[PDB]
């Protein structure tokens, strides 16, 4: 359902990516389906995703290092705090213009109030307005705020920030808005959450972000400084989710982690969230397509695996296992969605050195068994009506060839043969056909013993190759299999006359004492599968000669000559056959003597 | 830049691309870490000089084609009109914006994917052949081995990438391209049947020379004793002299006979040699 | 690695560093298991299960530095690891650049060779040659 909305999104994105047109927007497409689809969780969460991740990129061949270069934290805090201010003011319009909403909101809960309202609405302009309004008794706060608004990242002078620290330690330690402003601006009271005005969790975290000092100023006092490892560590480990109220965390704790840059962590939690499986898949796939996800090496390993030597805590999650489990959900109806998901795999490194999307295609689609929609149909004409595989690539021959290789490894005889034939693999098709026909040749072909179907299929591939102009050795070998099969049918019906005629026609066995030499000189030129049929052929031919001699006795010199020729052939043949067959041939010779 | 390059082309002498680009691009390093990552923020100066090379070649070809068959062949800056293409100027705009710097990576991403000849591109063999020869000259120029080696890296990369695509001339198209990706033409860019093997021997040359500029005199000679031209023999002869400076006696008649091979090939005045044999021999 | 960096051949240093990094990488996730925990439950002797004796990043970055070395980025990458081989690489780059040119680059040699001396007092033959000649 909502899976299907995300699906149509995926199909459109994949078709655009394949046809090579201008870049489709995964993020805006998700947010937009959410605009249409009346799931307030979808709207808010996807707008939050786009509005916190819409920061300047920096590929630089370094995923985790680019995402962790301090400017990444600066842009993160920019988008996050601005979005938070905007959502707060967009709620304020309910208590309501901006300052009117802010005052009526101070009353909805019930000059520092107006400046704090400007802080929480994102307006340094309104902040400076109320500043110049009440610069009468506050003094240097106006100048420090002006310097904060002149430095774009709101970075105060070091002497100014030390002045703000000592100032909030001196006076504001006992006006809560003045204390909050002085501390967050001068990187002061870093331990203090200033719970006097700190009534929201995300607002408190943004105040801590405003308290965060990101530089290696060895002349920055020990405790009044916030480092990203400390903040994120207390936020993930020490704060915990059972404190952050996992109930509302389906929109809240995941949001705190994704805005404090615990990317794979938010993805793990919202993947554990049932109603957020496809959502977590979409967000993580967007990030990894941006190359933003720091991935894990081992696939079998836990959903989050931490490498040895990696910056302590940086989380590496198995995107392989994640998306594989996420596709095992709708694999039973929408293998199209399995393919649209595999679309991310064709570029990476499978450990042996194989294409990931190709490996997934082989395994999953072969197991799925829908060949005609999967890779194409060798139609009534024999052209390949191409499947969705040629709808994503143009190397369907290599796809069917890897299908043939993986199917050989997977022991699928008829299936591997179908795939290799679709790839037009002559040697592999014929060899598989010979391995299959070696056991189904002589076996008593009862009604539907798979024998008639094997004969029909072998002969159909034979007529295809021969009619289209497709070596001669294997082709004549197949002709020999067909001849031996027909002669065996006559022998099983009791047709001694036609059996003798066909045995003389195939000209493989000694019919005359002088022909033993010629047939033995030819026998080394046969395929080993013919050395597999020669034993039964010789037994049957000796029995045929014995039965003809029986008819001539019960109604023989040529029959005895043929028995002696068969003896010479079976004895000088380079095939050390079962001594029991030779014993029975000698018994027939004796009963003819 | 493109007018100057065209003029140096007409004057049959390659540009000093490295000087001009070192002067314009101040801080860009000379190479890349990985030749598989579609990395817009890992720009090397040599990718840019490769763009400039094929830009000069395409611009010259188009002005030659534009019914010039007009004694000023390059038509100085104010009198003429645009010589390069609009999208090359777009690559120029966005790349220069990023280098002499909210950032969309459409142009640069598409165009790095084209230039580095990674997963999907469109341009055709003559492109990488002329690129490879230009960078062969630029690598043979310096005495600094430390730069020679990475320049042989560029040559070898473009060459081994042209190998598997160039074998596709067996009554078959190279690549169906409705749009001109970066440098797409015809009746110039299509490589005929015969020069493939020629490029392959040149590739054997480039690979063995790479590993000579990397210390494996064993398989360097293993490879250099395969092609049947003058380059192989001159390489091996310098190798014999160097490795047996003061080592052994029997391996000197070897260089003697290989220089006699080179003399039989100089008897026809083969000027494929870089430095004249009347000096070395 | 020792027998590998002994030689000259690039086509030998290649395979030697490859197998060295491979064995360190295989040991690596097993090197995490050592916290009062079971190493490998092996009642049999696989071929060699020995007691009371037995109980890749650094050499990788050393490898990448010597890679670009085989001279500014050389020192750039040489100042990332901090073992005896790192300090030695930096010491000999210092000597190479400042035999007889400038003074203050000699105290660099000095202090770094004294880190190496405090390292050699610590039983470190981790240098290809003994430090009894280096310090």
């Amino acid at each position: 359902n909502v899976e299907m909305a995300y699906a149509r999104q995926m199909y459109m994105y994949n078709e655009k990516v394949v046809s090579g047109h201008l870049q489709p927007s995964l993020v805006d497409l998700c947010t937009e389906a959410a605009e249409r689809l009346d799931d307030k969780n979808v709207s808010d969460l996807w707008v939050m995703v786009k509005q916190m991740t819409d920061v300047p990129l920096i590929p630089a061949s370094d995923t985790l290092k680019s995402r962790c270069s301090g400017q990444m934290q600066m842009a993160f805090v920019r988008q996050a705090l601005n979005y938070l201010e905007q959502s707060y003011k967009n709620y304020t319009l309910i208590s309501v213009g901006t300052y009117n909403l802010v005052r009526s909101f101070l009353n909805i809960r019930l000059v520092w109030a107006l400046i704090y309202y400007c802080m929480r609405c994102g307006d340094l302009m309104a902040a400076q307005q109320v500043v110049n309004r009440a610069q009468h008794q506050l003094g240097d706060f106006k100048n420090c705020f002006q310097e904060y608004i002149h430095n774009k990242d709101r970075r105060l002078s070091p002497t100014t920030e030390n002045k703000l620290r000592l100032h909030y330690r001196r006076a504001v330690r006992a006006d809560p808005y003045k204390r909050a402003v002085y501390c967050i601006i001068g990187r002061c009271d870093v331990s203090d959450n200033h719970s006097e005005v700190a009534d929201k969790t995300e607002d408190y975290l943004w105040l801590k972000l405003s308290q965060v000092c990101f530089e290696d100023e060895a002349n920055s006092s020990p405790q009044d400084r916030l480092t990203l490892p400390q903040f994120q560590k207390q936020l993930f480990e020490d704060y915990g989710e059972s404190h952050f109220a996992v109930n509302q965390q389906p929109y809240l704790y995941f949001q705190v982690l994704f805005l404090t840059a615990q990317f794979e962590a938010a993805i793990a939690f919202l993947f554990r969230l049932e109603r957020t499986r496809c959502h977590a898949v979409h967000v993580a796939l967007a990030l990894f397509e941006l190359k933003l996800l720091l991935k894990s090496t081992g696939q079998s390993a836990q959903l989050l695996s931490q490498e040895p030597g990696e910056p302590q805590g940086v989380r590496r999650l198995n995107f392989i296992r994640l998306l594989m489990l996420y596709t095992r959900k709708f694999e039973p109806t929408d293998p199209r969605e399995a393919l649209q998901y595999f679309y991310f795999l064709r570029n990476e490194k499978d450990n042996q050195g194989e294409s990931m999307f190709l490996r997934c295609v082989s395994e999953l689609v072969i197991e799925s068994r829908e060949f005609d929609m999967l890779l194409g149909k060798l139609e009534k004409d024999g052209s390949r009506k191409p499947g969705a595989i040629d709808k994503f690539t143009r190397d369907t021959k290599t796809i069917i060839n890897k299908v043939a290789s993986v199917a050989e490894n997977k022991g699928l005889f008829e299936e591997a043969a179908k795939l290799y034939d679709l790839a037009k693999n002559p040697d592999k098709v014929l060899e598989l056909t010979n391995k299959l026909l070696s056991p189904v040749v002589s076996q008593i072909s009862a009604p539907q013993s798979n024998r008639e179907r094997l004969k029909n299929m072998a002969l159909a591939i034979a007529e295809r190759y021969k009619s289209q102009g497709v070596e001669k050795s294997i082709n004549s070998t197949f002709y020999l299999l067909l001849d031996l099969i027909t002669f065996f049918d006559e022998y099983h019906a009791g047709h001694i006359d036609l059996s003798f005629d066909v045995i003389e026609r195939l000209k493989l066995v000694p019919l005359s004492q002088d022909s033993v030499e010629e047939r033995v000189a030819a026998f080394r030129n046969f395929s080993d599968e013919i050395r597999h049929n020669l034993s039964e052929i010789l037994l049957a031919t000796m029995n045929i000669l014995f039965t003809q001699y029986k008819r001539l006795k019960g109604s023989d010199s040529v029959l005895r000559s043929q028995a002696r020729a068969l003896i010479t052939f079976a004895g000088m043949i380079p095939y050390r056959m079962s001594g029991d067959t030779n014993a029975r041939l000698v018994q027939m010779e004796v009963l003819m003597n | 830049l493109t007018w100057l390059g065209l003029q140096w082309h007409f004057l049959s002498t390659l540009p000093p691309l490295r000087k001009w680009l070192k002067q314009i691009f101040p801080r860009v390093p000379q190479e890349t870490s990985r030749l598989e990552s579609n990395i817009p923020e890992s720009i090397c100066l040599l990718d840019l000089e490769v763009f400039l090379l094929a830009v000069v070649q395409t611009s010259y070809l188009q002005l030659q084609d534009n019914n010039t068959t007009n004694r000023p062949r390059c038509l100085p800056l104010p009198i003429c009109k645009q010589l390069f293409t609009d999208r090359q100027r777009s690559w120029w705009d966005a790349v220069y914006s990023l280098i002499t710097k909210a950032k969309l990576r459409s142009v640069i991403q598409h165009d790095l994917t084209t230039l580095r000849a990674q997963e999907k591109h469109g341009l055709q063999p003559a492109v990488l052949v002329n690129w490879a020869r230009g960078l062969h000259k630029t690598g043979y120029s310096l005495n600094s081995f430390y730069d020679q080696k990475e320049y042989m890296g560029r040559c070898v990369h473009y060459w081994k990438k042209l190998l598997p695509l160039l074998d596709l001339v067996k009554q078959k198209k190279s690549i169906p391209e409705p749009v001109d990706p970066l440098f797409k033409h015809f009746h110039n860019k299509d490589i005929k049947v015969s020069e493939v093997k020629d490029l392959e021997d040149e590739a054997c040359i480039a690979f063995a020379t790479l590993d000579l500029v990397d210390g494996k005199t064993e398989d360097a000679i293993i490879a250099f004793e395969s092609v049947k031209n003058v380059v192989a023999y001159w390489n091996l002869a310098l190798i014999y002299q160097r490795k047996a400076e003061e080592i052994e006696n029997d391996c000197l008649p070897a260089e003697e006979q290989e220089e006699f091979q080179e003399c039989l090939l100089k008897c026809k005045g083969f000027l494929k040699m870089i430095c004249d044999e009347y000096s070395a021999y």
